[PDB]
């Protein structure tokens, strides 16, 4: 792993709110980094903290704050939220003040999702959709799609596990998941995902398949009103035995 | 600052020879690489200064006049395709990423066999030389197998109003 750690993987607010970003360094370094990136910015630079003081200036939007505390580990304040805020958060930790001889390296990184209402948020509707009988019948294989339907945003974490296992080959997924309403500013989005068998593998009744989803919804520490079900971070889930 | 090529794309095992140029002065200044994968954060690479260095990662090959420099990936796979910086690095802004090389891989496809069949619709079988407001179609997405050494091209289609067209000599059972 990445030895820099962060806090929260996901985060969801409403427009205006203020969110402080954690981020625990590799434990051995003395610099720590912070990196905005939205797809229509890229890898910007934000602000750099060697051992407890401010190193290199960035593009900080006032609205920013920035701190390393005395164990090293940083907090990043986002106040006033626009929606242009939504970003993918990156922190960074490198040996020494400048990143010349000695490296910097990344955590996983913080999604930020700012939104209008927080009734924007949806669960995953997710289905399993067996094999047509025809491609065993022309490829002699047999492909499983699984449909991940109707979320927002789109902080989804598709897995395949055949036989109670994790499988990684024989799977493939799409890295955009597509909207659902183009048009629309906050459309709910779906994600489609294949996992192929042999033929035989699926004429196999011994054999489980299931399409789990992981959705980074709304924390246990977001007021709720709504008569349906409160969108939380959880994972929603389709199984499918083998048909002979 | 440096400058690497937009997009590039290579084939599955194969050496792939990443591009770079730096004729600013890259004096003190340590190339840097760092690459992003799919939907993940950016990871380092290799980084060199004088001479050409080695590592798990990759090979960093740099020119005499340290004008130009090569990332080289000793054999790459579809686990390759990644997004690429090629960064100056010297003294205490200057921590920043540029656009680098949106990398791309694909697979040695010996035998197409387009065929769309209904499961939603699926298409799937088809070679790289071909690519895709009622209804939802989804990127081509590749899929190797592990065992069987087959990678397979394939796009969903699906809508909610009946498999309707969505591709050579393309297979459609009654
Ligand atoms: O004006 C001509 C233009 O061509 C260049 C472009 O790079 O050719 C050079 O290419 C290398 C840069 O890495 C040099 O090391 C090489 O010696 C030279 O041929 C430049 O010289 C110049 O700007």
């Amino acid at each position: 792993d990445s030895g820099v750690t962060q806090t929260p993987k996901h985060l969801i607010t409403a427009t205006g709110q203020r969110v402080t970003l954690r981020c625990s360094p590799r434990s051995g370094d003395l610099s720590v980094y912070w990196y905005q990136q939205s797809l229509d910015q890229g890898l910007q630079f934000l602000i750099q903290y060697y051992n407890g003081e401010e190193r290199a200036k960035g593009n900080i939007l006032e609205r920013f704050s920035a701190q390393q505390f005395p164990d090293l580990h940083s907090e990043l304040n986002l106040s006033s939220l626009e929606l242009g805020d939504s970003a993918l958060y990156f922190c960074a930790s490198s040996v020494a003040v400048s990143a010349g001889t000695y490296e910097q390296y990344f955590g996983p990184g913080t999604r930020l999702t700012v939104t209008e209402d927080l009734k924007n948020v949806f669960p995953p509707e997710v289905a399993v959709f067996e094999p047509s009988e025809a491609e065993i019948s022309h490829t002699q294989k047999a492909t499983l799609v699984c449909l991940a339907t109707g979320f927002y945003p789109d902080h989804v974490e598709l897995s395949w596990w055949v036989n109670g296992k994790e499988v990684h080959s024989g799977v493939c997924t799409d890295p955009q998941p597509l909207k659902e309403q183009p048009a629309l500013n906050d459309s709910r989005y779906a994600l489609s995902s294949r996992l192929r068998v042999s033929a035989t593998f699926w004429q196999n009744p011994r054999n489980h398949f299931r399409c789990q989803v992981q959705f980074y919804g709304l924390s246990e520490n977001d007021e709720w009103t709504q008569d349906r079900a409160k969108p939380v971070t959880q994972i929603v889930s389709a199984e499918a035995w083998g048909r002979a | 600052k440096t400058t690497q090529p937009n997009s590039m794309e290579s084939n599955e095992e194969e050496p792939v020879h990443l591009p770079c140029n730096h004729s600013t002065i890259s004096g003190t200044d340590y190339i840097h690489w760092y690459r992003q994968l799919p939907s993940q954060g950016p990871e380092y690479v290799i980084h060199g200064l004088t001479s050409n260095v080695n590592n798990r990662m990759a090979s960093l090959a740099i020119a005499e006049d340290r004008k130009s420099s090569t990332l080289i990936l000793h054999r790459a796979t579809l686990r390759d395709a990644a997004v690429y910086y090629c960064i100056l690095r010297d003294g205490r802004d200057g921590l920043t990423f540029g656009k680098g090389t949106h990398l791309i891989i694909q697979p040695y496809i010996q035998n197409p066999d387009p065929a769309v069949y209904q499961l939603v619709c699926l298409f799937t079988d088809f070679d790289s030389q071909t690519n895709v407001s009622d209804v939802y179609i989804t990127d081509k997405c590749v899929l190797d197998m592990r065992s069987m050494d087959f990678k397979s091209n394939s796009a969903v289609a699906w809508s909610n109003k009946a498999c309707a067209n969505a591709p050579e000599d393309t297979f459609f059972p009654s």
